[PDB]
């Protein structure tokens, strides 16, 4: 995730505006994730949100 | 076995998901600075 997070780096950026609040950012966030579930892993998603 | 999708179009998803007024932080001897008004 690591990988696809830095090659990509625009989903970064987006990940990273610090006043917006992070309610809609952890809804995109996981929301990417499970768009595949290649990811079956939810301890995972609790980390990285 | 990664999310290999590529669709970023799933970041429409959520930016389609998107009267300013400033408040005085600190004043004093003519100078004043004010947090928000981001279009300032």
């Amino acid at each position: 995730f690591s990988r696809i997070l830095d090659v990509q780096p625009r989903l970064a950026i987006l990940l990273g505006d610090c006043a917006v609040p992070a309610e809609g950012r952890v809804r995109l966030l996981r929301k990417v994730l499970e768009r595949a579930d290649s990811t079956v892993n939810p301890v995972v998603v609790a980390l990285l949100s | 076995t990664i999310p290999a999708d590529d669709i970023q179009s799933a970041i429409e998803e959520y930016v389609s998901s998107f009267e300013e007024v400033g408040t005085v932080v600190d004043a004093g001897d003519g100078i004043a600075h004010v947090e928000g008004l981001p279009s300032v």
